[PDB]
């Protein structure tokens, strides 16, 4: 089970030094609040945010604290989650909380170090170990490319290293901003 | 990019089975996009030349290639430079022609700052000449932006739509963006720029 933080308790006093970051998290916050406004704008939100910068800079600090400002369910957890040696049952866990966020919408989907799930793929190692990488990356592929815009499910992404990064998720409507 | 494959001998493979579908379901438009990418001129260059050219090599055989044709399939690519595609593909027979989307022009603009608030609330007392000889050089990507930057602007402050007044600031702050400077540092830059026009 992904930890079920219904309650994170987690506001922008939380934060420190991240000025500049403070007003292109408001406007996600306000989409998490008003989730029926924003189909009104005719604008669509950001499916997906990346977080990328060095490591002890805030990015769950902030994502929690966004979660938090939103008063709406995070689920965090990590992106080996899905990487434990047996075939198939990654995409499980990856089905599962992203229909748990089906059915808790609006909610927030976050995943600390994720490039683990898109570490681009190099071709100097083990080849089964290749597709159950591949296979989470496809499976949540299906996942968030079968959403909605508005089903109120923001999608939050963080990793220290954006070198690592495959670019299929790099793709617009999967990470609109970064 | 979905023909971008570091497995053997794949991206042929995609070609084919795209081609064959297209076939069976002529007539049709195939549409190829980020073709600049893929469609290099071949080189000796690293090891990835041994594989990215065959799969250049597959496409050189299915638009021309033997069979004299499948039905006439209409085919275009995305690219933004006919330069850096090789000479194989470019030719004649094979993209016989060459069309180029330039950035909207004084009447592209015109029309464009209108059908993109045709969806969009907004109020009566605007001329669309003005914003249309106001923000040229823009891409139409970024009229639709500070139109989306104005009605969220509107948004922050209470009202749902804008007037001229404020879109022109959303636009002013699209080209020249949006930091502290000291009051010491102030005078200075005061001091050079009415030098400069001054003596201008």
């Amino acid at each position: 089970e992904a930890r079920k933080e219904g309650l994170t308790g987690v506001e922008f006093r939380d934060v420190a030094g991240l000025g500049p970051i403070l007003n292109e998290v408001v406007e996600v916050v306000e989409f998490l609040k008003d989730p029926g406004t924003f189909s009104k704008l005719g604008a669509r939100p950001p499916k997906g945010i990346l977080l990328e910068g060095d490591p002890g800079t805030g990015k769950t600090l902030l994502a929690k604290a966004l979660a938090g400002e939103a008063m709406v369910p995070f689920y965090q957890m990590s992106g080996t989650e899905f990487t434990e040696g047996i075939v198939g049952l990654g995409a499980a866990r990856v089905r599962d909380l992203f229909k748990r966020a089906r059915a808790t919408a609006p909610c927030v989907i976050f995943v600390d170090e994720i490039d683990a799930l898109g570490l681009r793929r190099a071709e100097n190692d083990s080849a089964k170990t290749n597709e159950e990488r591949e296979q989470t990356l496809n499976q949540l592929l299906t996942e968030m490319d079968g959403f909605t815009p508005d089903t109120g499910v923001v999608f939050l992404g963080a990793t220290n290293r954006a070198d690592l990064l495959d670019p299929a998720l790099m793709r617009p409507g999967r990470f609109d901003r970064k | 990019a979905e023909f971008i494959e570091m497995y053997m001998g794949l991206g042929a493979a995609r070609v084919r089975d795209l081609f064959n579908t297209a076939r069976s379901v002529a007539p049709c438009i195939i549409f190829i996009d980020e073709l600049d990418a893929v469609g290099r001129q071949r080189q000796g260059g690293g090891r990835s030349n041994d594989e990215r050219d065959n799969t250049v090599n597959q496409l050189l055989t299915e638009m021309d290639g033997f069979e004299a044709e499948q039905q006439g399939i209409v085919v275009m690519g995305a690219t933004n430079r006919k330069d850096v595609l090789d000479a194989a593909l470019t030719r004649p027979g094979r993209f016989d022609r060459s069309i180029e989307v330039r950035r909207p022009d004084f009447q592209g603009r015109l029309e464009a700052v209108k059908v993109h608030l045709r969806d969009k609330p907004v109020a009566a007392e605007i001329d669309y000449v003005s914003l249309a000889s106001l923000m040229g050089g823009m891409s139409g990507a970024q009229i639709a932006g500070v139109a989306n930057t104005a009605c969220f602007l509107a948004s922050r402050d209470g009202r749902s739509e804008v007037n001229q007044t404020d879109l022109t600031l959303a636009v002013e702050q699209a080209k020249y963006g949006r930091r502290f400077v000291g009051a010491g540092r102030k005078k200075r830059f005061a001091v050079m720029e009415a030098s400069i026009a001054l003596a201008a």
